RNA sequence: CCUGCGGCGUGCACGUCCCAACUGGGACGUGCACCGGCCGCAGGAACAGCAACGGAGCGAUGCACGUCCCAACUGGGACGUGCACCGCUCACACAU
């Protein structure tokens, strides 16, 4: 949407409207992904995120 | 360059079509566009059609990944091949539009039966 | 929410600041927070409109007035003083 | 001792003042981070990230129907179109919802001016002149005064005439009204396109943010795989919401008395946190670390060090369920007859 | 050292304690007792069964008792844990130690691609049903992770690594995988790679090595081979939460006395109510396997009471002199 | 023998001479449970239960005068109402 | 037999079904030699593996 | 080859060993093939040369047979591979070991092979 | 006196269609959320005791060697040696 952000060296979000970073990386969308209560793809989401190691459980802390 | 466009992409953006595969994929999309019932563009329509065959090309420059991070596993379950491309802008352009597309499904017709089949093989070995 | 009783005596409410569209902005030097839709008047007790927004700090703040067709916001200069009906001026304690 | 790294309310366990070390610990209750799944869920909260379209009430109802919990509520309310932080308590931290409604709030707002301005410094100074106790009206009615502690112009673009600024403000302050007032002050008018709460109290962007999909996936993992680490990542113990309070650790026999309404009398105090003042909200906790209740210190910390009998604190909200510990009150030396 | 590594990282209740002339570190026990309080991480050959290899180890070693902590099918090689004598008191504690296999499988029909087999393996995760291969009481065991370490299409034969809960029937999992890849498959080979906290790289010796160590001991009094073959039973409890108990409290623990706070020299952060912990002395010897009735905060906040009861006493009685009843009160 | 019947699940896929099925109903069927049909006609028995503990697959070794092809996807298989276990039993 | 293994840089058992590893060297079977209680050749193995520096005590 | 595969024959000696095996196959009484068979023949004390294969893993399966050969003074050596021995036997099946006995038909050949073996030495 | 509990037609998501983005609309049926004081009930009236009298340790078909029949680090056959498949007691312990 209008609002986007990029991560600085300390992991803090820095917000901006631009679609490119000060360094060059694309800017992530600030708005979290839309949710629907009747989501039937939990198993598939966990499969993919465990395949790519993105699931919460694999990070420290 | 196709190398930095792929580098920009997400961690879930695999298997990534190489340069020649990407030229072929764009050609396939452009041909398929000429038939109304042979491309399903957009998240909603692609998801509906998959739930209800072909090749589903995803865009590796999406964020947050949760919007379609599950659909790769859906394609794996349904045995529909898939591959990521460096940008949604290119997919949108191949669809004859400026607006980008997150993903696109390309069905199969006699008119380009050969074309489709080639890319399919090249993405089955990837 | 009375809508009658033509205005009684009035007291200084502030001085003219700047303008934003038809809405007219005035800096208030008095302390009382005026009502909402409270009509504002000149020294001649001729209503010019009504309160629209109240914004600014607790003590010194600004007031926006929306006018009846009987005036344009550009018709007022710098230093022009506005007046308010004393009854519609509430004290700061009501919001402190 | 090295208690600096201990979890939740046990942090700096060794820095607290020690009234006494003599009592008989009972095995009742568990550390908050190691409760069974049921007690962990029933005594926790979720720093959920609100989807843009639905409301905060909708988010709370969805989390209820997902975790299958009887009661749940949110500290601060967000508008239907506003994303950001949203602390949703689970069936026992709901008692801290009232104490969490006054928590501060940091937002990020995108605004658009009606027409062009002189330069970016114009918007910067306009924002600098709206920092204080500002008047604000409810959107679509009484006027209210809300404080905007700080504000910064994160970015501004001129072609589209749109800016992004981050605001720290106290609860109830409608940042939409702040954007409108900034527009009226610059000299042209303005409005708000989007809003994003980056902090709801002491829960920031990096502080255990989770999404609705994360909640659903943790629930699925626990229900089908019988896996709990995901649900423990999503939900966190309510003690997190109380990491800023000054603590009052009590003996195990006094816990159930406090859960029964008994004030926090001095005899049942093991350790207390320095800096407690009269009428100051404090948290009554066990040595394990479970927050027994929230009380209001009727005595300073110096009087606590220099007193033997009396009422140290007055209950305000009991969180711990009754009978979770035995009724070990009334068996003391000075308990034969009132 | 072992069981004393990072001892300074444990919460210290008191450095004032009474050293005694009794006891020896687990890894320097005299040969007779060393075998009595040890275990072997053996590579099970394919012909003998777990019971047979345990009995052969007993016969070779000439020791009173021997037991194991997990039944390897007759034809399944891998790591087998064999406690010797006193160490057999720890067999029950290892009944639920998570295990890890490298199973070779065969499919009666070819698969479309390796990705098919990888996906079928991936979907056999979490808690799945399992039935003893040909009692008929179905159980449920959890596969934490799985991977297709190799596949070969000409032979239809693959090698997949699995991490599963203790008591999981790998052959059953392989039948499940075959039945899950649409073609049918059976486990033509198995190998336990990691039982509990023990695997290949952790001093896993072979049966010929046990026989050679026994021969060397008998014929040249060379116990070094036998030492490299038998590791202290304290190694089975390096992952356990340690409570160090003073010298004067060890014997009381040996006689069934509960562990009480006035004799806890150190307690490891992370202890919880109803937690399986190791009551160890100051020299690393596992006094007992205990259940903690006080959390670490409770131990830090109290000056007396019952810290941790005893679930299974490991150390023998009379190992330390009777030194209870001479406390500060002396009443 | 079966006075009535209940739906154990629907067809999954086939593996050699077998009927692997998707079992929607939570309850675990009994090993060697005769999986009946709508009209009270048995079609096989259970051989191996595999899958997770809430939505799993039942393996049936089709035995008598029927085949693994006589059933087509989208068909439910039936079970005796009194041949099940509660899911807490194996937990 | 079917299961063989090689070693990566870290020495972890990389388990494969291939007789020649990717690096080109021959593979090593993951199984131990068949054991027999009536085995008099302990001396023989001890002396050979002390000669060639393969005995466990040497490691 | 396994580190224990010594004494090791050179290329020319390997060819001459293959020749000795092939000629000795004429009198299978003088040949002894297989691991169990060579084991029991060595135990009974059968004189000859022993040709092992360095491509054996795990080495425990045969690591002792070199020691007994040294004990009884039955000279031996390793070939480059077991498949070479299998080809020498022409049975299209590898044989890790072979025992060669002395017959007049190849007396000079088995005399040259043994002399070269003694020249090879033992570490 | 303290505590606990309860009462005082708009949008959102999905589903099926029409058109003209991770989008923005409509129509047709679905569920989901919103638009301090008083009253009643319940428990308890709480100055927070308990530095040991039930704990602990004991007993209750396959495989290997050797000899032969023939037919890989082997899989078969015959017959031998073997190997595996409620009572007692101790203190009754807060650790100098």
């Amino acid at each position: 949407m209008y609002l986007r952000y990029y991560l600085n060296e300390n992991g803090d979000r820095q917000y901006t409207l631009a679609t490119i970073d000060p360094y060059g990386k694309p800017t992530i969308s600030a708005h979290p992904a839309r949710f629907s209560p009747e989501d039937k793809y939990s198993r598939h989401r966990i499969i993919i995120k465990k395949r790519f190691g993105l699931l919460l459980t694999q990070q420290p802390e | 360059s196709y190398d930095e466009k792929v580098d920009h992409c997400s961690v879930i953006a695999k298997p990534m079509a190489p340069k020649k595969l990407s030229k072929k994929i764009y050609k396939l999309i452009k041909k398929s566009t000429s038939h109304k019932n042979y491309i399903r563009n957009g998240l909603k329509i692609v998801q509906k059609q998959l739930r209800l065959k072909g090749i589903v090309f995803f865009a590796g420059d999406i964020s947050p990944i949760e919007i379609m991070c599950h659909l790769p596993a859906v394609c794996e379950e349904k045995d529909i091949p898939y591959c990521y491309t460096p940008s949604r802008k290119d997919i949108g352009a191949a669809m004859g539009t400026m607006r980008g597309c997150v993903m696109v499904l390309v069905k199969e017709h006699d008119d380009y039966k050969d074309l489709f089949d080639e890319v399919r093989g090249e993405i089955k070995l990837l | 929410q009375q809508d009658q009783g033509p205005p009684e005596s009035v007291i200084p409410l502030g001085h003219y600041g700047w303008t934003v569209q038809d809405d007219l902005i005035c800096k208030v030097d008095i302390e009382d927070v005026p009502y909402f839709n409270a009509p504002i008047f000149l020294e001649n007790k001729e209503q010019i409109g009504k309160i629209d927004e109240i914004f600014g700090n607790l003590r010194d703040y600004f007031v926006s007035v929306k006018m009846g067709d009987n005036f344009k916001a550009n018709s007022f200069k710098d230093g022009q003083q506005f007046y308010i009906d004393p009854a519609k001026l509430l004290p700061l304690k009501r919001f402190l | 001792l090295d208690t600096a790294y201990w979890p939740l309310l046990l942090k700096n366990f060794d820095r607290l003042n020690v009234r006494t070390n003599h009592y008989t610990p009972l095995p009742f209750g568990h550390s908050p981070l190691k409760r069974p799944i049921a007690e962990y869920v029933k005594a926790g909260f979720i720093n959920v990230d609100k989807p843009s379209n639905p409301s905060s009430h909708e988010v709370v109802s969805w989390i209820k129907r997902i975790l299958k919990v009887e009661k749940t509520g949110h500290s601060g309310t967000l508008d239907p179109k506003v994303t950001g932080c949203l602390i949703v308590c689970i069936d026992r931290a709901t008692r801290l919802v009232k104490s969490q409604q006054n928590a501060g709030k940091e937002y990020v707002a995108v605004f658009s001016l009606h027409s062009a301005v002189e330069n970016v410094k114009k918007v910067t100074q306009g924002l600098e002149k709206l920092r204080g106790a500002l008047f604000q009206r409810p959107p679509l009615r009484q006027l209210r005064v809300r404080s905007v502690y700080d504000s910064k112009l994160l970015d501004f673009d001129k072609d589209r005439n749109i800016g992004v600024f981050w605001v720290s403000c106290e609860a109830g302050s409608y940042i939409r009204t702040m954007c409108v007032h900034l527009g009226l002050m610059l000299g042209v008018g303005g409005q708000m396109i989007e809003l994003r709460r980056v902090r709801s109290g002491i829960q920031g962007e990096k502080e255990g943010m989770v999404t609705m999909h994360d909640i659903l996936d943790a629930q699925w993992a626990y229900e089908n795989h019988k896996d709990e680490s995901y649900l423990r990542r999503v939900i966190k113990p309510l003690e997190g919401l109380l990491v800023a309070h000054k603590r009052i650790f009590i003996k195990d026999s006094a816990v159930n008395a406090v859960c029964y309404g008994a004030k926090v009398l001095l005899p049942g105090i093991l350790r207390y946190e320095d800096g407690i003042e009269i009428d100051q909200e404090i948290v009554i906790v066990t040595t394990k670390g479970e927050a027994v209740a929230l009380a209001i210190a009727l005595m300073t910390t110096s009087t606590m060090a220099s007193c033997d009998h009396g009422v140290a604190a007055k209950l305000k909200r009991v969180i711990m369920e009754r009978d979770t510990y035995p009724r070990k009150w009334g068996l003391g030396p000075k308990a034969s007859h009132k």
